[PDB]
């Protein structure tokens, strides 16, 4: 089948940086657009970096100028580049990728920046 | 049948008192929604029928924060998404469930709901809500959709019902037979991006969109690009056409507008014509608006002249308010393309920035103002005064830009005990919205039938001050104002003299023939004399300023 796994978490200290990576298997491709959402304890499963299936780049604003996303076509690999991160950017990190407009999900990569 | 949408997402309403009543103005009657449908906020009580008419939708969907049980979009075919919410979503359905039956949303009943062309679909924390995990939301995204990413939460608190048993695999945005889900491309032949079923007989023309009832581009549910009346097509007809020879440009009989995804003889009211063959609120870049003889305004591409900005507009695109680092840029101002807002922090400073209060004195930089092409905003105002006679030669407000999507004028939490707008003769377009002034009377004194221009419009007000406690105190509209209109108290707030003007003062009579000074008459306004002019004891005596046009005495 296809799956997507993301590695890369980590623990920090404000302004720390980690580099996210979602590791694509199977025939599955970015048609329909692929990206990051995030989840906080008590909190919702939200939209943080996204690139669409026609190469758009949208970050969600608290992160822009921070965060970095980009993608591997060669390796089938999402990237979260993450610097100056904050307390406020810990969470449960998951990759999405839409795909003949269906909607695949990662298992989650825990994120944590102490302050 | 088209009608504007808002732009409010998740804020609040100020006046939850008249929200309602804003969103029947603006939707009663609409088939198409230019911009975004945004319904929030709304009580359990909230009678919605005014939504049953909405066919398509330009920008997005936002059904969030809502106690009512349903949101009646049963015609709602399309939802394009040439705006998203969070620039992501085409449908966006948030915390619609409360803090016997319990509020929130119970169905979405989007049963018509055939085409999203750009989005993804949103749905979280609706406690009630069922169905959301019986529909097959891939057959609705567009084949070509290239933002579809979907998060659909579905965790409730209630039993769902199960559709319909005559619902074919289950499918259904409801628990009624008229709720299942019609496929439209999943079950196609060939590939084709909509169908009306399986066969290839079944596909439809590639200009339509949603689906069709038939092969032809006159067949379609929906124009994927542009409906050229009843045609389906992939742009509207030039305005120009070239000779076949010299490839000077000749008019086009057949030439049409493009507004929204329709081909339109002319733009309607308080749009702008532009040379490409647009309908536009705000003129494209390096253009220069230019107003006809009628009052139809046209776009002009361009030595363009000198411009003054408003908030929302090129440098002031992201500035919130009107302060005294911004102030200056109003000096000699007539027209200012954008918007004004003037908030608690415009008066009150603001440290971090170490932005000074703004000063009463400076709101006179105004004074020549007589035209906002976006909204005007005020929610503080200075104490000291009464009224907002800074304004008092502002012509229009054209509302091209609208405050939450919907207002073209906002007075809310102000010390104003009356308007003093008295030039203001047009709102373009845009709901006024005037509450919670506790001191202002001679809101009901002012003909707002007059300003307004399309019959989505209307004055939303609460919580001023009663009528009666204006009444009883004697605040009423001066004796010489036509009809009883009139912007503030006095004989200089009168919306029409009934006889003439000296200056701001309306009059009874102007010095014609008797009384010292003496003035003649032009076009009913009393304008003196030449000093040296000798007042005639029995008939005229001046036929102008000078001393040209002078009887008894260059009179020197
Ligand atoms: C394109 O626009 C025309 C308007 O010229 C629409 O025609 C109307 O269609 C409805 C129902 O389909 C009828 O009740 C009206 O009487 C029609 N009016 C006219 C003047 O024909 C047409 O439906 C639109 N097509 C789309 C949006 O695909
Ligand atoms: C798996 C999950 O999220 N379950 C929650 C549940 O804990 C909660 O009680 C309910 C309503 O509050 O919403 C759902």
């Amino acid at each position: 089948q296809v799956q997507l796994q993301e590695s890369g978490g980590g623990s920090v200290q404000a302004g720390g940086s980690l580099k996210l990576t979602c590791a694509a298997s199977g025939y599955i491709f970015n048609s329909c657009g692929m990206g990051w959402y995030r989840q906080s304890p008590g909190r919702e499963r939200e939209l943080v970096s996204r690139i669409s299936g026609d190469g758009d780049t949208w970050h969600k604003e608290s992160v822009k100028g921070r965060f970095t996303i980009s993608q591997d076509n060669v390796k089938k690999t999402l990237y979260l580049q993450m610097n100056s991160l904050k307390p406020e950017d810990t969470a449960v990190y998951f990759c999405a990728v839409c795909y003949n407009l269906e909607t695949y999900w990662g298992q989650g990569t825990q994120v944590t920046v102490s302050s | 049948q088209v009608c504007t949408g808002t732009d409010m997402k998740l804020r609040l309403p100020a006046s939850p008192e008249t929200h309602l009543d804003m969103l029947r103005h603006l939707y009663q009657g609409c088939q198409v929604v230019q911009g975004n449908l945004e319904l929030t906020y709304l009580p359990t009580n909230a009678s919605l029928s005014f939504l049953q008419d909405i066919q398509e939708v330009q920008g997005y969907v936002l059904i969030a924060h809502n106690q009512v049980r349903q949101v009646p979009l049963q015609r709602l075919r399309i939802v394009r998404g040439t705006q998203l919410f969070e620039d992501n979503y085409a449908l966006a359905v948030l915390d619609n469930g409360d803090p016997a039956s319990p509020g929130g949303l119970r169905e979405l009943q989007l049963r018509s709901l055939t085409e999203i062309l750009k989005g993804g679909v949103l749905i979280q924390r609706n406690p009630q809500l069922c169905y959301q995990d019986t529909i097959l939301w891939k057959d609705i995204f567009h084949k070509n959709n290239q933002l579809a990413l979907t998060l659909i939460d579905t965790n409730r608190s209630r039993a769902c019902h199960p559709c319909s048993p005559m619902c074919k695999g289950s499918r259904c945005w409801g628990e009624s037979s008229e709720d299942c889900q019609s496929l439209t491309r999943t079950v196609c032949a060939g590939g084709c991006a909509r169908c009306k079923g399986p066969l290839p007989t079944d596909c439809c023309h590639e200009q339509c969109a949603a689906g069709c009832t038939g092969p032809k581009h006159s067949d379609c549910l929906a124009c994927l690009h542009f409906n050229h009346s009843g045609i389906c097509e992939l742009h509207c007809p030039a305005l120009v056409t070239y000779n076949t020879d010299t490839f000077e440009s000749m008019p086009n009989p057949e030439g049409r507008y493009t507004f929204g995804a329709s081909c339109v003889t002319a733009c309607p009211y308080n749009y702008l014509s532009t040379d490409v063959g647009s309908c536009t609120l705000v003129c494209p870049l390096h253009n220069q608006e230019v107003t006809a003889e009628d009052g139809t305004q046209r776009c002009e591409k361009c030595p363009c002249a000198r411009v003054c900005y408003g908030l929302g507009m090129e440098h002031l695109r992201e500035v919130r308010a009107v302060t005294s680092a911004n102030i200056q840029e109003f000096a000699g101002c007539k027209k200012i393309f954008g918007s004004l807002a003037f908030l608690p922090e415009s008066f009150d400073g603001d440290p971090a920035s170490n932005t000074a209060p703004l000063q009463p004195e400076q709101l006179q930089v105004f004074e020549t103002l007589e035209e906002i092409t976006g909204y005007l905003y005020i929610s503080a105002w200075p104490d000291s005064l009464p009224d907002l006679s800074v304004f008092q030669n502002l012509q229009v407000i054209r509302g091209r830009i609208l405050h939450n999507g919907a207002y073209s004028l906002t007075l809310q939490g102000l010390g104003i005990s009356w308007l003093g707008l008295r030039s203001l003769r047009e709102l373009g377009s845009g709901l006024a919205l005037i509450h919670h002034n506790t001191h202002l009377c001679f809101v009901h004194t002012v003909p707002w039938d007059q300003l307004f221009r399309n019959p989505h419009q209307a004055l939303l007000h609460t919580a001023n001050r009663p009528e009666d406690e204006c009444v009883g105190e004697g605040l009423a509209c001066h004796q010489l104002c036509a009809r009883g209109h009139c912007w503030g108290p006095g004989p200089t707030q009168c919306v029409n003299c009934s006889q003439f003007l000296r200056g701001q003062e309306c009059v009874e009579e102007c010095r014609v023939l008797q009384g010292l000074p003496r003035e003649y008459v032009n076009a009913r306004h009393c304008l003196p004399c030449h000093p040296e002019c000798q007042p005639q004891n029995g008939s005229v005596t001046c036929f102008g300023p000078e001393a040209d046009q002078c009887v008894a005495c260059f009179c020197v």
